[PDB]
């Protein structure tokens, strides 16, 4: 990650930009929250499966 | 530590435009701490500020001149300039270039240093006239008192001035270039004189180098008795 | 950062008499403002492109206040004593430190013309105001004209302001208004002010070098000597991890915000010891 | 000139002179510093005092500056002949645009200066000049004090009025004066008369110089 | 002056004009012989009245004066009216166009 200031401030006659900006911020949170939660679930199963295959092979 | 030199003297037709350039040596014109000035002085009269310019072209001008003057800087050539429009006879002055160390302009605590020699700009409807140089030689009947003098006679030129050196600069001792005459015909006549010992009269070459920068009229003259 | 206490960016930048922040800072990484500052535009009016100025002033690498047009000497044929009950300091009508209220002197308000060549090699934030009286009486009393103008021009700005007099709801006890304007004067450029009335003349301007790209945080959290890579409104965060669930609106090299409560990766084996 | 200076001041050597510079509410009265310049005959001005009382290098403790209210003063104690020059004060004016301003200038005269006599040298029309169908006699007057002279020409031994053209005396580096007188003739006039003469009168005392076509 | 233009192109017409703003009242009077100048420009989707504002300005390309540039994309079948008593830098050439997909500008010294 590079240096970034997420926040943007708008005036009472800039409600569309305000919302456009909310759409961006929320869309990215939606993606990262889904991806991150699912990646961890998938690769935790993969890690556990990997140990199992190593002990079965050591045997 | 900086040296300033204005452009050559010359004539400007009435209602026309005056241009001058100053050349900075011993340092850069591209310095945030200086505002480069143009000051003027009508002969025999007082000093007047025209304007001051930053290297970026940002300038301040004498209120009374704000609409006739324009100043610029050329960071490559290390020069700053003046352009003055719709010239009147009142614009006949000695134009000097100087500089000011400036922190905050409107504090008004700044002065002028590193002044140039000055340049005479003559405003006239008249035309540029070159000089007729003649040798002023000492007599073949003269019995030497102790010393002796010879000279150069610069005749009917316009405008002022003429630079008179001797032996391309070699001769400095005893030299005396006299202030010119305004021949009541509008033309000028000036004469330089060098005083030498009697001994070195026949035994030395005397060449007076005359320069009328207004007309680009360089003339060298052998003064022989 | 730049802590503003009870002041807003407007209050601090205009020089509201309740804002000062003693011997001031010359560089800041971000700005700290309270959720609702109580000291801003003490004299009411519109601050032009305020959210834009706020963004441009977020991070600043170099910053110097300089008396663009010194109060004590710049206006010999104008009065500069102008103060307001709405801009009080302690128990007395004061005004903004960075601006000057020019009104008539000896029955006249002569034309003014004051240019400024940018000799700073940095951008210069030049701020002014236009006064809009509530009635024609006041207009005539203060500026001795009914046909007033305020021209402000640079090589990249040109606006002519004419005052508009009107009956207005009182704000901080004023029917009158001062509209605030600014420009970032480019290195080497000249700005010209020319007026016959209503100019709230710039007094102090600022030579600056605009930083990376930061923002403002509105938080009542204490300031501290600690060093971070990621700042949140409620406190700083350890930036080494890829994700955080602390706050969505941050400043820095930050982990990605996630709605998740836990994100733990198994390294070892299932712990089955009995 | 927005700043006012006395046209002139004088002093005997070793005395103290004071050149005043008086301003207004928009310049000195507005708090702007005052600076001074020395201008010697036929040279560009040079800084003498900067920032009210500061001396640059090469300026002796004799020169001092002071500023009070809306007026400034250049003082010179122990006056020397070398100090004889014009003196300009400079400040700043905020009335309009914010301008740099100068005073009208003050000519300083140092007194008790020796009454030196003129050095006249007269030249006949050159070989090259007469061959160019014109004739000019050049009478060069130099190193005289005070700067007042009357030049009278002589054709044989009779007065000349036509062809005569003389300069107004100018100040030299040494504080003495110099003049020139040029007599215009035709080569015919030059040859027809026996000898021409230049008579220079300075303080009643007169100097004569002569030239003939051989 | 009063000069209208009915869009007979069946395409959008890019109409460009300018408003001259002199540095002094002398020039204003010299060039336009009015101190009370106007420039009206109206279509069915544009309406702006321009009054010149004279002022002392920093010189740019040796000018104290200014020309402010304006444009509108006149819709097929629409009329545009220009009406002025001074300061109009009148449109000479206009452009009938059909706006493409959605592109952009590239700033590069690369060969074509
Ligand atoms: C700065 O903010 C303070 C605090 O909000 C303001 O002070 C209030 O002023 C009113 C005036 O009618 C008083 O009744 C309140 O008691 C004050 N509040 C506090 C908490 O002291 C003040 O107006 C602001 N000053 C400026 C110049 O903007
Ligand atoms: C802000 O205002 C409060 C009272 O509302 C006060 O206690 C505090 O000291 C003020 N100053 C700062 C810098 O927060
Ligand atoms: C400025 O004010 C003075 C009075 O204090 C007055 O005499 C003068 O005319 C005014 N105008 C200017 C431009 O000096
Ligand atoms: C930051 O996080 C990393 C990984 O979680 C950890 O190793 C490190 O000690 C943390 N440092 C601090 C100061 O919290």
């Amino acid at each position: 990650t590079q240096f970034t200031a997420v926040g943007k401030e708008f005036n009472k006659l800039e409600r569309r930009m305000e919302n456009l900006n909310k759409k961006v911020d929320d869309g990215f949170i939606d993606i990262w929250t889904y991806n991150a939660e699912l990646l961890v679930l998938l690769e935790n199963e993969r890690t556990l499966d990997f140990h199992d295959s190593n002990v079965k092979n050591l045997y | 530590q900086v040296q300033l030199q204005e452009s050559g003297p010359g004539l400007v037709k009435t209602s026309e435009t005056l241009s001058l350039t100053c050349t900075v040596s011993g340092g850069s014109i591209k310095n945030k701490d200086f505002f480069w000035a143009w000051i003027r002085q009508p002969p025999g009269k007082a000093l007047e500020w025209i304007g001051s310019v930053f290297y970026s072209g940002g300038a301040y001008y004498n209120w009374s001149l704000r609409n006739r003057v324009t100043m610029s800087a050329d960071t490559s050539k290390n020069q700053f300039s003046l352009k003055m429009t719709s010239v009147t006879a009142s614009d006949t002055s000695f134009y000097y270039c100087a500089t000011s160390y400036v922190d905050n302009w409107h504090a008004g605590l700044h002065w002028f240093d590193s002044w140039g020699r000055g340049t005479l700009v003559t405003v006239s409807g008249a035309s540029t006239k070159g000089p007729s140089v003649f040798p002023l030689a000492p007599s073949s009947k003269s019995t030497s008192g102790g010393t002796v003098a010879l000279g150069c006679l610069v005749k009917d030129y316009f405008p002022e001035p003429v630079t008179v050196s001797w032996n391309s600069g070699a001769l400095t001792s005893g030299v005396h270039t006299f202030p010119a005459v305004l021949q009541s015909s509008g033309l000028y006549s000036l004469s330089s004189v060098v005083t030498v010992p009697s001994s070195s009269l026949g035994t030395q070459t005397y060449i007076c180098n005359v320069n009328h920068k207004p007309s680009n009229t360089k003339v060298d003259k052998r003064v022989e008795p | 950062p730049l802590q503003l206490g009870n002041c807003s960016v407007a209050g601090w930048i205009l020089g509201n008499p309740e804002c000062e922040l003693l011997i001031s800072r010359e560089s800041w990484s971000y700005i700290v403002e309270k959720p609702n500052p109580e000291n801003g535009t003490c004299y009411p009016g519109h601050f032009a492109d305020y959210e834009e100025l706020r963004e441009q002033l977020s991070s600043v690498s170099s910053f110097e206040r300089f008396e663009i047009f010194p109060k004590e000497s710049s206006w010999p044929n104008h009065t500069t004593t102008g103060v307001s009950a709405s801009c009080s300091h302690n128990g007395e009508s004061s005004f903004y430190k960075n601006l000057l209220w020019l009104t008539g002197k000896n029955g006249l308000y002569p034309n003014l013309s004051k240019s400024y060549a940018n000799n700073k090699e940095k951008e210069v934030l030049v701020l002014w105001g236009v006064h809009h009286p509530p009635n024609i009486g006041d207009q005539r009393a203060l500026y001795h004209t009914e046909n007033a103008y305020v021209s402000v021009v640079s090589s990249h700005y040109s606006r002519k302001f004419t005052p508009e007099i009107a009956k207005r709801p009182k704000v901080r006890d004023r029917e009158g208004r001062i509209n605030y304007y600014w420009t970032l004067l480019e290195p080497g450029d000249t700005i010209i002010f020319e007026a016959n009335g209503n100019l709230i003349a710039p007094r102090y301007a600022f030579a600056l070098s605009r930083g990376f790209g930061s923002g403002i945080i509105n938080s009542n959290a204490p300031m501290d000597e600690c060093d971070a890579k990621c700042q949140t409104p409620q406190g700083a965060i350890n930036s080494s991890l890829p994700f955080q669930n602390v706050h969505p609106v941050t400043i820095g090299e930050c982990p990605k915000y996630v709605r998740s409560a836990k994100l733990r990766m198994v390294t070892g084996l299932r712990n089955i010891p009995s | 000139s927005v700043l006012t200076q006395p046209p002139s001041v004088s002093g005997a050597p070793g005395q103290r002179v004071s050149i005043s510079c008086t301003g207004t509410h928009s310049n000195i009265g507005a708090g702007f510093d005052v600076h001074w310049y020395q201008q010697l005959p036929g040279t560009a001005p040079k800084l003498l005092i900067y920032a009210n009382n500061n001396r640059p290098s090469g300026v002796p403790d004799r020169f001092s500056g002071s500023k009070s209210g809306s007026s400034a003063s250049l003082a010179i104690t122990g006056l020397q002949a070398e100090d004889e020059a014009d003196y300009y004060c400079q400040s700043f004016d905020s009335i309009l645009s914010g301008d740099l301003v100068f005073g009208g200038g003050t000519k300083l005269t140092v007194l008790g200066q020796p009454k030196g006599a003129p050095s006249v040298t007269l030249f006949p029309p050159s070989s090259e000049e007469l061959q160019a169908n014109k004739a000019t006699l050049v009478c060069l007057i130099s190193d005289f004090y005070p700067g007042a002279v009357t030049v009278a020409w002589k054709a044989d031994s009779s007065p000349v009025k036509a062809g005569v053209e003389t300069t107004t005396p100018s100040k030299q580096s040494n504080n003495k004066y110099a003049a020139s007188s040029y007599l215009s003739l035709t080569p015919e006039q030059w040859k027809s008369h026996r000898s021409y003469s230049c008579q220079v009168t300075h303080e009643g005392s007169t100097v004569e110089k002569t030239v003939a076509p051989t």
